[PDB]
RNA sequence: GUAACGGGGCUAAACCAUGCACCGAAGCUGCGGCAGCGACGCUUAUGCGUUGUUGGGUAGGGGAGCGUUCUGUAAGCCUGCGAAGGUGUGCUGUGAGGCAUGCUGGAGGUAUCAGAAGUGCGAAUGCUGACAUAAGUAACGAUAAAGCGGGUGAAAAGCCC
RNA sequence: CCCGGCGAGGGGAGUGAAAAAGAACCUGAAACCGUGUACGUACAAGCAGUGGGAGCACGCUUAGGCGUGUGACUGCGUACC
């Protein structure tokens, strides 16, 4: 059983025991979420489907990490006009491993 | 008092050189030429930061269209369809349906054709 | 720099880059181009100021019960052990004396030790009671002091 | 008649790739003896097809 | 106590203007001169 | 065993030497001594020799069997420039070098 | 999660017949080189050749509206002083009708190394039978 | 050289009238994260429950830092159970960077908080050294010419006879 | 002691803590020139990068998968002063 679930606006197909990195959600490092902004749910031979989003989905998802990804050099840089920006970056992600999907 | 640039100089060199790391000719060992190189790379990497979105975007929508005309519809008219159906599943999602599960395509189809009639 | 006026070659004929001289900064064996000279670095101690300084560094180290005021700390012969004993039995160790009437054998004695030092009521400065940790002084020593600051 | 650009380490070694040398694909055995020589000259003692021709 | 207790007042120690020290300065390449002035070159202004 | 046989400072480019040395390059130790035997090179004799020598090492130093031994390693490194100055026409001094050769033979029975 | 990306291992290029009888040649060969990309494949990626191979007959027998066959002059450059060299349509089907088909399938395809392997997977016919029976091809309305 | 759609091609895939749509920007919005500037409730060395708003930038103006040598702090502390340096690597910062460890190295380095600066190089036909490059290329200096025998020697077109 | 010209140079043996301290002698960076191993690369055009990524190799873990190297093919992109 797989399912289908949008948060922090990016959309992520996922399955049970998958371990997927999410978005700094502001929750401890050792709980367990639940997830109502179910669009699909995939059985195998009848898939559940309805509206934007479904009438009876929940999603037990178990909160595994929080931390920085890996480090992005930002340069900035204009050609012969004396310039020279450098911003370093590591996104904060939080990393989701899902107990079940839950109908 | 006097300061010797040496040492600090050289670690200056040394980050760049290592950024500089599966660059052809002098681009991985002259400096002058491999600290542009980086800079160079930098700049794509930005770019290619909000470049790369709309790259994967292509690829998904043609994806979509395969897929759709497959099942024997247009793009546009199916993500017409899905609009006013009110399902918020995006383009990546879909594609992803395509490659692998076909029977969750084939339904979504269905339920815009049903939302298009 | 020990050099010649010569040019090292001609302006425009010759390839090579505009040569003026070898005495020029940007060479081998020339200039250092802003060469510093023997220089007074003293800053204008404003004499208020300075007493204003004093005041508050005593007035710390009689907060910080650093500041140990004695009667009567004389050393009988020109003898650094009599001195290390007599530190012993006041326990201490990074010390400053400050004396009124300044004791010869004393002196002598506080030469040697790193940690120990001995200065005249008029002569002391704000660095050293600062640097050393226990600041031991007599009561004339303090008179003489207030008198000094007022 | 001069290059304009300086041209790469790895040019100059594909260039290099022809200009190293052919070696001799064997020596050539004194068939009483057993002397090892160049093909078509003689052996170091002075033999030639079994035969000492020459005393140098 | 110490010397390495002391510290000066915010605003009494300013930075100050180190001119030619590359593009993350600001105050680099030129340093507050501009482009090929008598007023950009050394010896250079005019007389009060 | 492994023995190493260095020559240093041989009045010759190493690049020039690398052509010899790649000829006899992983070859059977007699086979490639015989091939440089023969070979019509300057830089042939002082390769040949360093292998000789090597042998030689071989046999006493380790006891080890000539034929068993293999041309492994054969690493011909650049040498030191003596630099001499070559007058040209019209004042013109050209610092010509006069480059030398590191030649590394070493030899091994596997 | 992770968008797929298309490999040669996994791909399965299948195979059609195309007949150019009495059709149109345009919409045709736009077809035809949407088949070679893989636009109507599932899978498709612009980096992985996906897409079907196919078989092409009947390269004369093709279709062109209005003054075309004879209006219509296909270029090509020999690489030489004054080597500009001038074909007409009706020129080109006389001597090699294979040719124009091939050509058009070329503009209507990427110019890189993808494009030539895409091209590759077409083979032209001028007549009306083909010799690759082994392979079972099905004939597509194209 | 087709060369006056960018090209293939197109009788619509042109051109004009109308509508439903989808793409199409680093635009707006979504989620997360960082700041700069005001308004406020409480306070302070202001943090914020916040709240809004703002955040391309050359010359140029303002503000904040890091690091290098030295100075004190420090006869302090780490350090031959391995310093500086070199070289890797892993981690960690918004950035100059910083911390940790592997190997080499074989003696010094410097916390913290200050102070002082020949302080931070990629460009000056910069200067000095090293090393490429053309390249194993042109060249080897008069077009008065060698050639053989014997000799010594590791080896002889050049040296002796 | 052996090699080689009673050469150079080397290798042993020896000295010392160390010769990865041999007079070209402390450390021994970079360019530059190399060998060996890894993967790619001989129908494919362009600031040689970047983003995507097939595969192939190699480390781990108890599976799972991640690293590292390589990168065929591919979107975009014309140095730096
Ligand atoms: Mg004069
Ligand atoms: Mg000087
Ligand atoms: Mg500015
Ligand atoms: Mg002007
Ligand atoms: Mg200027
Ligand atoms: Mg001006
Ligand atoms: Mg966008
Ligand atoms: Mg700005
Ligand atoms: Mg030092
Ligand atoms: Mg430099
Ligand atoms: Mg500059
Ligand atoms: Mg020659
Ligand atoms: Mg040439
Ligand atoms: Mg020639
Ligand atoms: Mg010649
Ligand atoms: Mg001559
Ligand atoms: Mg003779």
């Amino acid at each position: 059983m797989y399912a289908v679930f949008q948060s922090g606006g990016k959309q992520h197909r996922v399955s049970e025991g998958q371990t997927v990195r999410l978005e700094k959600l502001d929750i401890a490092t050792g709980e367990t979420v639940e997830f109502a902004e179910v669009l699909m749910i995939a059985n195998g031979e009848e898939v559940k489907i309805g509206v934007p989003f479904v009438d009876g989905g929940v999603i037990k998802a178990e909160v595994v990490a929080h931390g920085r990804g890996e480090k992005v050099k930002i340069v900035k840089f204009r050609r012969r006009k004396h310039y020279r920006k450098q911003q370093g970056h590591r996104q904060w992600f939080t990393d989701v491993k899902i107990t079940g999907i839950s109908a | 008092a006097r300061v010797k640039r040496g040492v600090i100089a050289r670690a200056r060199h040394k980050k760049i050189l290592k950024q500089a790391k599966g660059y052809y000719g002098a681009r991985s060992r002259v400096y002058r030429v491999a600290f542009q190189a980086v800079i160079k790379a930098g700049q794509y990497a930005y770019r290619d930061r909000r470049q790369r979105k709309r790259q994967f975007r292509q690829l998904w929508i043609a994806r979509i269209n395969a897929a759709a005309r497959q099942n024997g519809i247009s793009y546009s008219k199916f993500i017409n369809g899905l609009k006013k159906a009110s399902v918020e599943i995006d383009r990546k999602i879909l594609a992803d349906i395509a490659v692998f599960d076909k029977v969750a395509f084939t339904a979504l189809v269905e339920k815009a054709k049903a939302a298009l009639a | 720099v020990t050099g010649s006026g010569k040019k090292p070659w001609r302006q425009k004929g010759t390839g090579r880059a505009r040569s003026g001289s070898i005495k020029s900064p940007i060479w081998r064996s020339g200039g250092v181009t802003f060469a510093a000279r023997p220089q007074d670095h003293s800053q204008k101690v404003n004499k208020k100021m300075y007493r204003g300084a004093l005041k508050s560094i005593l007035s710390e180290l009689v907060r910080q019960d650093r500041l140990i005021v004695v009667e009567k700390f004389s050393v009988e012969a020109p003898k650094t052990k009599l001195l290390a004993q007599k530190l012993k039995d006041m326990a201490l160790e990074d010390v400053l004396i400050i004396t009124g009437e300044l004791d010869e054998n004393l002196f002598l004695a506080a030469r040697n030790l790193h940690k120990v030092d001995v200065r005249d009521a008029t002569g002391i400065d704000p660095v050293s009671l600062i640097a050393f940790d226990k600041v031991v002084m007599t009561a004339d020593a303090v008179k003489q002091v207030e008198e000094m600051l007022a | 008649a001069v290059q304009q650009n300086k041209p790469t380490r790895s040019k100059r070694g594909m260039r290099r790739s022809h200009d190293a040398l052919t070696a001799v694909t064997s020596l050539s055995v004194d068939k009483t003896s057993g002397e090892k020589h160049l093909r078509h000259h003689i052996t170091a003692d002075g033999y030639y097809r079994g035969r000492k021709v020459i005393a140098k | 106590m110490r010397l390495n207790t002391l510290s000066p007042a915010e605003g009494s120690k300013k930075a100050g203007k180190r001119l030619g020290r590359g593009i993350g300065s600001g105050l680099g390449k030129t340093g507050g001169r501009g482009h090929k002035g008598q007023k950009s070159r050394s010896g250079g202004g005019v007389r009060r | 065993m492994e023995t190493i046989a260095k020559h240093r400072h041989a009045r010759s480019s190493a690049q020039k030497v690398r052509l010899v040395a790649d000829l006899i390059r992983g070859k059977k130790v007699s086979q490639a001594l015989d091939i440089l035997t023969y070979t019509n090179k300057k830089a042939a004799v002082l390769v040949k020799k360093v292998l000789e020598s090597a042998i030689a090492n071989a046999e006493h130093n380790d006891g080890a069997d000539i034929d068993d031994l293999k041309v492994t390693k054969i690493f011909v490194d650049e040498g030191p420039s003596m630099k001499r100055i070559m007058p040209r026409a019209k004042g013109r001094a050209d610092r010509i070098l006069k480059r030398t050769s590191h030649i590394t033979v070493v030899v091994s029975d596997r | 999660m992770k968008t797929f990306t298309a490999k040669p291992e996994t791909v399965k290029r299948d195979w059609y017949v195309v007949d150019a009888t009495g059709k149109t040649l345009g919409r045709l060969a736009t077809e035809l080189a949407r088949r070679l990309r893989g636009k109507h494949k599932a899978e498709y990626t612009p980096h992985v050749d996906t897409g079907d191979y196919i078989i092409v007959l009947n390269a004369d027998k093709v279709a062109v509206t209005g003054n075309k066959r004879t209006d219509k002059v296909y270029y090509h450059h020999t690489g030489h002083i004054g080597g500009i060299k001038q074909a007409t349509f009706e020129e080109m089907i006389a001597r090699r009708p294979e040719r124009v088909i091939e050509i058009a399938v070329k503009g209507m395809l990427p110019k890189g190394p993808l494009g030539r392997a895409m091209f590759r997977k077409l083979k032209v016919y001028a007549g009306n039978e083909h010799n690759h029976a082994a392979q079972q091809p099905q004939v597509l309305d194209i």
